[PDB]
């Protein structure tokens, strides 16, 4: 009792705030019938039959979405997968002679006038002697005009070189978990309200995350994941101009639609081994891929979202939304990925409106490029071989990304309008309720101890 | 009954001394992507494993969870009474509260341990 | 600190042209794009151009603007030719999203304070 | 204090003080400094283990000193007690028993497994 | 007697800033007579 | 094979030869087209 | 003087001196670089 000593305890329940690698953990699926992945799972080791997550209680612990490392983590091994992924296999440097195009007009409609190009050049066959004389059919966003029958000229051979697309793989997103190694703990908020810089007074601890699609798009979030009551909204600081405002929605919006073009794949060679897959021959009408959205459901999710929105600007404003005004050409148009085709549907109908305090579809026309450029950086490309066939794609609205116009000193015109930037908002919307947290299990404790010797 | 990871990290500090097996049993679980990823953890895992016991076994310890020793309480670091630092907090909270007066003890702990081996040492000569 | 500094101001007549230019630092001109803005008495704010980074694209607002940048060096060149009457406005430079995100209608942070172009014979 | 092999040239009786010191830092912590550098940091923990298992199995665990059995025969050394402990240093101690190293490891595992016999059937008869 | 200056292999520019350094590797283990016996 | 000639521009007796001009033709970044350029090489990067 | 075994002909002697000896030089020229292109994203740059 009066006597105070000194007493060391192992393996007490203290943690810290700290960073370290995690690793994957996919579901199997048998995987042996597989058309391999580019997000290749094979390395990636077999997950838990079943997850277990134990319930924490009497303990709050702060959160923080804007300052977390798992996205800086994520986004360098996306792009790692991806590099080596498109490494073996062809490299085709000699696709950029002296395109000699001209037009089509095999009944076409007037919406796609012009767009498709008859072009014809040259090529090496396999033996190093020898050239042949071919022709595809390349679209209007993937030649320039040279030297103003005009010779055209591929977009890229002037800045980088590309090498075609792994024709066996596929751009299929698979759910992927991460989990942390030993000695480390993943702790995971399970509050309904929670709103990014603040507490979690409910937080439990899990093995691992759940399954994550790794999917692609800009401006409207594809196949998220939803939320419980009503719509969220998150920010870094809501009262600057320059951050984004990431929605998260309640009820999903469905969105879906085809490309209405017969295309037959043709074969030619460059080389010993290597092949061309270029398209040729567009057998039936010819019209433009568009995106359909039901207008019942845009009609009122935009309202529930401004009354959510509401909260933060006052009650007696007009908001009021409005198209991208202009910027590169990945960030003020809708770019999501279908079935290994592109496309780049020009949203403007639906950010249309304006709200006072006090059946029927909609149709975004679309277009297709081939030569994409993905994980914006300078010095790469993919030619992404055409496919046979019509496509269909139906797919999950679960997002928005707009940002803010303000700065005219104060009044009540609040105008928002759609806007991505850096492809970091598409994994800040899926790993905002996880943490990672380092174990320290010695402790030291006073008790009435004395170590007799 | 309340097993798990960290399963009593809310409670309080009575009855959290009692599943310390159960925070230290799983402390040592176990060229492309997912390649030296792994490779990179599973050794600072392993090093820093050592490292605690290491530590523990340098002080008069390394018997294992609880551990008895000597250099008294300097009755400056908490005017807190007894029952209330063992049945009042949490461990985080004790730690929040001692985050920054252990580093004297961890070499208050290991002169006493030299004390006591050499007081051993010499005990057993003249017998 | 990022604050820009701006110089090139004058008097320019009807048909001509200017080397309009602005230099800044503070250790974080890398995760930026700088563009412009134009600010005339009675109207509201507009854009004239974004050098966008991660594509190296120059776009502009009309024909005539063109940005341009060179090598390392923390300065850009904002070339005009054949300017009018409509050009007589207040000319500053500021900090757009990384991808040159919304512009001729956002109001950026990190802002310069801004020459004088006035045209006239 | 001193340092790391600060004592290395005290003689033997005072440098029986610092051996915490010495011993506290044996577990300090692609391209170039890339797989290199890894090899090290599993040299290190390879060797860490061995020493510990060898003061492990001969019967001690305790670290430190830890006096024992297999008492001294003096065809090793014929010398003096404080000859040893008072006027030397350890690496010349090291260089006037360097080949005998290798019959003392062999006997230390054998006292120590008739010790552990004996307690073990002494307590199991009983 | 006659000096001329002369190079030859690339490795007298380095065997000039670390000629005062060596390596040591340090053997912790050590065996010494004394006067106890463990008691049992 | 470059095809070069001396320099003889404000040369100075100390520097006489050494730089020549060498003309040359270089493929464009087109793999159709030839360029015709010219450089100034020393004379210890050249042989006959 | 440092050597490995100084009384033959066939090793280095090594002497360091105790005084730095200050030199200078420089090219006095203005060389300027102009650039063309070799292929798709490749430069060469090469003296004019
Ligand atoms: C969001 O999730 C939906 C649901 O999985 C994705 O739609 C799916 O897209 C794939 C790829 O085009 C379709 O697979 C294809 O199925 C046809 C018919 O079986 C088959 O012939 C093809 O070889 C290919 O396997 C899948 O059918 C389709 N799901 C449904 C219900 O139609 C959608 O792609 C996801 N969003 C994004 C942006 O990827
Ligand atoms: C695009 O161009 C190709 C070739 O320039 C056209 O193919 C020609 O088709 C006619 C009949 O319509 C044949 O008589 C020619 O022999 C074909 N050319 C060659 C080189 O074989 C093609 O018709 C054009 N249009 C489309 C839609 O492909
Ligand atoms: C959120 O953004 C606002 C932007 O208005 C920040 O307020 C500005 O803060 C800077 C730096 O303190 C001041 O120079 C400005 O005058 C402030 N603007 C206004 C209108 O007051 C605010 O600080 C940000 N929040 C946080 C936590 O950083
Ligand atoms: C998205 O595709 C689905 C399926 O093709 C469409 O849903 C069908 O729409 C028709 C309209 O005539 C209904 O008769 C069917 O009952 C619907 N299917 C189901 C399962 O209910 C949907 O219309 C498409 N999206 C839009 C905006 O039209
Ligand atoms: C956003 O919407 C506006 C108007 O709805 C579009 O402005 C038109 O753009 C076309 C394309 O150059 C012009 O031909 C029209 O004259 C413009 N109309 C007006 C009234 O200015 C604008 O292009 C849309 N932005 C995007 C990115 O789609
Ligand atoms: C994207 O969609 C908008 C919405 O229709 C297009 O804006 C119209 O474009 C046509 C094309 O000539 C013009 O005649 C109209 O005046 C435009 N405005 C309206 C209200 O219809 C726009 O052109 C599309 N494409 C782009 C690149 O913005
Ligand atoms: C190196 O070669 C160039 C080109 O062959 C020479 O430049 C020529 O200079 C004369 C006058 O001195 C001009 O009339 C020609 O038009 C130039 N050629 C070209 C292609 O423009 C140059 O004189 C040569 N020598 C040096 C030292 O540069
Ligand atoms: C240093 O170099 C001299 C060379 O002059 C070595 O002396 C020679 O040693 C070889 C082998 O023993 C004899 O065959 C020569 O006759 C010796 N030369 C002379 C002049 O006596 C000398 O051994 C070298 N030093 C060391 C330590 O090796
Ligand atoms: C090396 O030393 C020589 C001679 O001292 C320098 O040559 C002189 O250069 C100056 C500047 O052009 C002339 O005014 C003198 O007439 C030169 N003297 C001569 C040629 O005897 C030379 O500049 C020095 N180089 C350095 C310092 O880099
Ligand atoms: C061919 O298409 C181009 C599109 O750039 C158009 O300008 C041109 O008028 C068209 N010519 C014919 C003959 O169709
Ligand atoms: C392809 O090569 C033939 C060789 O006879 C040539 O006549 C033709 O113009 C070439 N086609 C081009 C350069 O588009
Ligand atoms: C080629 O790329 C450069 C950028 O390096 C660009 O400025 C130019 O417009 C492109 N097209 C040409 C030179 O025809
Ligand atoms: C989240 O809620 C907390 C509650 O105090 C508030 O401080 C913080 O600013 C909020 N963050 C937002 C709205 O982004
Ligand atoms: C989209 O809707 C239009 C008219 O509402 C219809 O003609 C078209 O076939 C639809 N497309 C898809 C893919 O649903
Ligand atoms: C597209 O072409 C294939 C093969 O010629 C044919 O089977 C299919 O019916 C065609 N699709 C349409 C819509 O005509
Ligand atoms: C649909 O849009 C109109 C136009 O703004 C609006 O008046 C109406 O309230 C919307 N529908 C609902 C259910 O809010
Ligand atoms: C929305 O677009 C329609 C035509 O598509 C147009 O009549 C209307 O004016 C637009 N909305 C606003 C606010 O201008
Ligand atoms: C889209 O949302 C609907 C409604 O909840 C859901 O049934 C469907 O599975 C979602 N699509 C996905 C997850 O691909
Ligand atoms: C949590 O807090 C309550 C309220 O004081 C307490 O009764 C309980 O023992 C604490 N621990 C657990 C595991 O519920
Ligand atoms: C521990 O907290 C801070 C951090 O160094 C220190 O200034 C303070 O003095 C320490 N606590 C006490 C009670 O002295
Ligand atoms: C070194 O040798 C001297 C001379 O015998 C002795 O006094 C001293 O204690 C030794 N050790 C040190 C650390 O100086
Ligand atoms: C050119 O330089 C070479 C270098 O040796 C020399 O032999 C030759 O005479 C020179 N000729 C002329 C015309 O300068
Ligand atoms: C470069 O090519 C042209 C082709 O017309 C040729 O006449 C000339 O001799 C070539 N230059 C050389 C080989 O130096
Ligand atoms: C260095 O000095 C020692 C001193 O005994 C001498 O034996 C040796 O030969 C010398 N080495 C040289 C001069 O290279
Ligand atoms: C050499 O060339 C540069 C390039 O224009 C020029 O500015 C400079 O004045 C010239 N002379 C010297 C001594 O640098």
């Amino acid at each position: 009792a009066e006597n105070l000593w000194v007493t060391v305890y192992y393996g007490v329940p203290v943690w810290k705030d700290a960073e370290t690698t995690l690793f994957c953990a996919s579901d199997a699926k048998a995987y042996e019938t597989e058309k391999h992945n580019v997000w290749a799972t094979h390395a990636c080791v077999p997950t838990d039959p079943n997850p277990q997550e134990i319930h924490l209680e009497n303990v709050t612990e702060e959160f923080n979405m804007w300052k977390n490392n798992m996205v800086e983590q994520m986004h360098t091994d996306i792009i790692s997968l991806w590099d080596q992924s498109l490494k073996p296999c062809v490299k085709l440097t000699p696709l950029c002679v002296t395109l000699q195009c001209t037009n089509v007009t095999n009944n076409i409609t007037d919406d796609m006038r012009g767009e498709l190009k008859n072009c014809s050049f040259n090529m090496t066959t396999e033996l190093r002697d020898k050239k042949q004389k071919v022709y595809s059919l390349f679209y209007r966003l993937d030649v320039v005009q040279i030297n103003e029958n005009k010779e055209y000229r591929l977009i890229n051979c002037n800045t980088s070189a590309c090498t075609q697309a792994c024709p066996k793989v596929s751009f299929e997103p698979i759910p992927i978990h991460y989990c942390a190694p030993a000695g480390f703990a993943i702790l995971k908020c399970k509050d309904k309200k929670f709103n990014g810089t603040g507490p979690c007074p409910s937080v439990s601890t899990v093995q691992c995350t759940h399954g994550i699609k790794p999917v692609v798009s800009t401006q409207l979030l594809l196949n998220g994941s939803l939320a419980e009551e009503e719509v969220m909204i998150r920010s870094e600081n809501i009262t600057n101009n320059a951050k984004n405002i990431l929605v998260q929605f309640n009820t999903p919006v469905q969105i879906n639609c085809t490309r209405p073009n017969n295309n037959t794949r043709k074969s030619i060679r460059i080389g010993p081994g290597q092949a061309f897959y270029a398209t040729g021959d567009i057998i039936g009408d010819i019209r433009q891929a568009h995106c359909n959205v039901s207008k019942a459901t845009w009609n009122e999710t935009l309202g529930k979202v401004v009354k959510q929105l509401r909260k933060h600007f006052g009650n007696n404003t007009i908001i009021r939304f409005a198209n991208s005004s202009g910027g590169d050409l990945e960030v003020t148009t809708h770019s999501f990925n279908c079935g290994g085709e592109f496309f780049y549907c020009n949203t403007s109908g639906l950010f249309n409106s304006t709200w006072i305090s006090n059946n029927d579809s909609i149709t975004l026309p679309c277009r297709i490029k081939q030569i994409i450029n993905m994980w914006q950086r300078i010095g790469q490309c993919m030619y992404a071989p055409p496919i046979q066939g019509v496509i269909r794609c139906v797919s999950n609205i679960t997002g928005l990304i707009l940002t803010r116009d303000g700065g005219s000193t104060n009044s009540t015109t609040e105008t928002f309008r759609p806007g991505g930037g850096d492809m970091r908002d598409n994994w800040r919307s899926e790993l905002y309720k996880y943490k990672v947290v380092k174990i320290e299990p010695l402790g030291v404790a006073p008790t009435r101890c004395k170590r007799r010797v | 009954v309340f097993l798990g990871f960290l399963g009593a990290a809310g409670s309080t500090m009575g009855a959290a001394s009692m599943t310390l097996t159960v925070q230290a049993r799983n402390l040592l679980s176990g060229l492309t992507v997912w390649g030296i990823k792994q490779l990179q953890a599973r050794v600072l895992a392993v090093e820093r494993y050592l490292r605690d016991q290491q530590l523990l076994g340098i002080w008069g310890c390394s018997g294992k969870l609880i551990c008895c020793t000597n250099v008294p309480w300097n009755s400056s670091w908490s005017n807190r009474n007894l029952s209330e630092i063992w049945d009042n907090m949490t461990w985080l909270q004790w730690d929040k509260e001692i985050s920054n007066y252990t580093q004297i003890i961890y070499g208050l702990l290991e002169e006493s341990q030299n004390q006591q081996e050499k007081n051993e040492q010499d005990l057993l000569a003249l017998d | 600190q990022v604050q820009l500094q701006e110089s090139g101001g004058g008097l320019v007549q009807p048909g001509g042209s200017l080397r309009l230019s602005c230099v800044a630092s503070g250790f974080d001109l890398e995760n930026y794009s700088i563009g412009w803005f134009r600010q005339a008495p009675g109207k509201a704010r507009e854009g004239v151009a974004c050098l966008s980074k991660n594509s190296g694209i120059g776009h502009s607002v009309k024909g005539r603007f063109t940005i341009s940048r060179d090598g390392d060096s923390n300065t850009w060149f904002l070339q005009m030719g054949a300017l009018e009457a409509e050009d007589t406005a207040v000319y500053t430079c500021a900090t757009y999203n990384r991808a040159c995100a919304n512009y001729v209608t956002i109001w950026p942070e990190f802002r310069g304070q801004g020459t004088q172009v006035t045209v006239s014979s």
